[PDB]
RNA sequence: CUUGAGUCUCGUAGAGGGGGGUAGAAUUCCAGGUGUAGCGGUGAAAUGCGUAGAGAUCUGGAGGAAUACCGGUGGCGAAGGCGGCCCCCUGGACGAAGACUGACGCUCAGGUGCGAAAGCGUGGGGAGCAAACAGGAUUAGAUACCCUGGUAGUCCACGCCGUAAACGAUGUCGACUUGGAGGUUGUGCCCUUGAGGCGUGGCUUCCGGAGCUAACGCGUUAAGUCGACCGCCUGGGGAGUAC
């Protein structure tokens, strides 16, 4: 479909996997999502991550490392959770809000 | 109009609002604001920056009940979480802790089926 | 003639009450040619969460080798007195003569 | 790792909370033997016995009470 | 199953002797001790279709212990069937 | 005769099965406390809900269905399948050391039973979910996808149905043939003993050798080397259709 409102899906999906099924104590601090946005093909899609841990980038650095380590299984879970054709590429980003 | 001085704010973080209501500790409500009454709508309606709008619009309702000591309990994990607790922080409130409590089932009832998009 | 290891929790309010109901099902586990191999009272304690709008429940565990009749109807009598809130049975393999963790700490 | 195998216990008693306590989150969530090093006929004995241990209200359920 | 107790009795009644476990006669014997007693279960839990798998695997092996027996020799194999009270 | 196949003894692990209880979250609803104009929903919207006071929030109650965490590149079962906890009835598997029976074995046309889901008959139940349907939208078109509702059904009892990409697309049984890394469950012996070391079984996952294969790949759980029996195939369509 229309590559906006599989953006729209995947974020409500990918918060949901990512606040209960995750299990790494690097992840935590509410993670949030702001969002996220994939190409015309739904290949490949961008998540906007949005932490709270005082935005040091010690542990921000930290939380989009171990996200991007656990892409794999944060595919896995959205490949059978959301009923798409491809399981996108996933890559994460750190929403700088402040600014 | 009376004096608690110790109060607990609810935040239901929907995935379309975001509700945030200050009540007593004996969850008797005082005053409550949303991002959609905050002059939202559409996608604007579930921003982070309405979240705050309608998190310091809420505030400015209960600071008549004398309050700066809050415990914060979030539900949903829709967008407008940290923009909430950033904004009330940003009130001259003292967040104590802050909790996550979303309902989680163990198993209670099916959900709703996938939507095709 | 198994054993079984029953443990329940009765009403704080009627917790003078517990020992008549302990000698009484004894008496009856006994007199149905069944042993007793431990009793023990942890009186009241401090639940982990609400049962009834209530907490500091009075604890009692027993280990007893029975007939399956006399256990029956002893969670019987379980279910039908209300004094007791909540009750569990279950059976052991072996008969068990030793102290508790709720009465090494007194 | 493996502590109940040093201690060479038979069954884990849902009658020892204190030990018990060690293999529950502050949420009140067992520990996933993944991370505790517990073997996995131990692990499958400390669910039944933490299960037992909610059931008689000596361990919380959640930590929403 | 079987209790210990019932099947060291029948044991030592169609056994040659106490440790005579293996005779096609207490075979037979045992099996259709178990499957007397199982009838009752099977009377109220008639939807248990895994147990009542297991039975017939038993009652199954019976008859075939009884056809070597009566293949083997004819005088023990009616003496056993009528003291149990089969084959009719 | 005892090596195959069984019986006994002592134990072990298991969501194996049937029945009955019970617990704690969550959804919904009903009644109250607090508290006021939005809630809900979408890529945007409206249908919908609320000034009779919703939504949000706390307390209490009713009811139904399913059992988070544990949870596993786990376990059990002939397969289908099986997931809170407790009791009762019950099936199989495995191990150690013996004792016993003495080929009692393997396979199996016809036959018998079991057999997801949907469906059918009778009665009950009905929270959530949801074919059909009713709307709201979108669109050239929407009888679809999206949204708000929503009946059968999903649940239980007793019968019927007997089909699935019912799959490992790999029939059952037995023997034999280089390795390596794991999981799981027994068990023997030894060390100062837990710890650890050296063994030895069952089941199971993944690499890979010879060999095999059209190739992909399989590879001691073979698709390798052999034996026993059974099922089945003979160009595509017509057609798993007609009679
Ligand atoms: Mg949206
Ligand atoms: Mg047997
Ligand atoms: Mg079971
Ligand atoms: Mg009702
Ligand atoms: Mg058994
Ligand atoms: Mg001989
Ligand atoms: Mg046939
Ligand atoms: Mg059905
Ligand atoms: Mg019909
Ligand atoms: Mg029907
Ligand atoms: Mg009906
Ligand atoms: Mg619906
Ligand atoms: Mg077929
Ligand atoms: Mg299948
Ligand atoms: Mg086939
Ligand atoms: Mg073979
Ligand atoms: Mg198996
Ligand atoms: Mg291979
Ligand atoms: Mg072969
Ligand atoms: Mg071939
Ligand atoms: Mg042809
Ligand atoms: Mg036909």
């Amino acid at each position: 479909g229309r590559p906006q409102r599989v953006a729209q899906e995947m974020q409500k999906e990918i918060a949901l996997i990512l606040q209960r099924e995750i299990k790494d104590p690097r992840l935590g601090m509410m993670t949030t999502v702001s969002g996220v946005e994939m190409s015309r093909d739904l290949a490949y899609a961008k998540v906007y991550v949005t932490f709270l841990n005082d935005k040091d980038e010690d542990a921000v650095k930290a939380g989009i490392k171990a996200l991007q380590e656990a892409s794999g299984f944060i595919r896995s879970l959205l490949g059978k959770a959301m009923r798409l054709r491809i399981v996108p590429e996933l890559t994460f980003f750190y929403d700088n809000s402040l600014v | 109009r009376k004096q608690v001085s110790d109060g607990v704010a609810h935040i239901h973080a929907s995935f379309n609002n975001t509700i945030v209501t200050i009540t007593d500790r004996q969850g008797n409500a005082l005053g409550w604001a949303t991002a959609g009454g905050s002059g939202f709508r559409g996608s604007r309606k579930s921003t982070p920056f309405a979240a705050q709008v309608a998190a310091e619009r809420c505030a400015d309702a209960v600071k008549e009940y004398g309050i700066k000591n809050l415990e914060v309990m979030v539900k949903g994990p829709g967008p407008g979480r940290e923009s909430t607790i950033r904004a009330l922080n940003a009130a001259g409130f003292r967040i104590t802790n802050i909790t996550d409590v979303t309902p989680i089932p163990h198993n209670g009832c099916r959900p709703p089926k996938k939507r095709r998009v | 003639m198994r054993h079984y290891e029953i443990v329940f929790m009765v009403h704080p309010d009627q917790s003078e009450q517990v020992p008549g109901m302990i000698e009484r099902y004894t008496a009856a586990i006994t007199g149905a040619e069944g042993k007793i191999h431990r009793l023990e009272d942890w009186g009241r304690r401090q639940l982990a969460y609400p049962i009834n709008k209530l907490h500091k429940a009075h604890y009692v565990l027993m280990n007893v080798e029975a007939p399956q009749e006399v256990i029956d109807e002893l969670e019987t009598t379980f279910r039908f007195n209300d004094a007791v809130i909540r009750s569990m049975v279950m059976r052991t393999k072996h008969a068990v003569t030793e102290a508790s963790p709720m009465v090494k700490a007194k | 790792f493996c502590r109940f195998t040093a201690e060479g216990v038979q069954e884990i008693d849902y009658k020892d909370i204190a030990t018990l306590k060690n293999y529950i989150t502050e949420s009140g969530k067992i520990v996933p033997s993944r991370i505790t090093g517990t073997r996995a006929k131990y692990q499958r004995q400390l669910a039944r016995a933490i299960k037992r241990a909610r059931y008689l209200s000596l361990l919380p359920y959640t930590d929403r009470h | 199953s079987l209790s210990t107790e019932a099947t060291a009795k029948i044991v030592s009644e169609f056994g040659r002797d106490a440790n005579d476990t293996g005779s096609t006669e207490v075979q037979v014997a045992l099996l259709t001790a178990q499957i007397n007693h199982l009838q009752g279960h099977f009377a109220e839990h008639k939807k248990d279709h895994h147990s009542r798998r297991g039975l017939l695997r038993m009652v199954s092996q019976r008859r075939k212990l009884l056809d070597y027996l009566k293949r083997k020799d004819v005088a023990r194999y009616t003496q056993l069937i009528e003291r149990l009270g089969l084959r009719r």
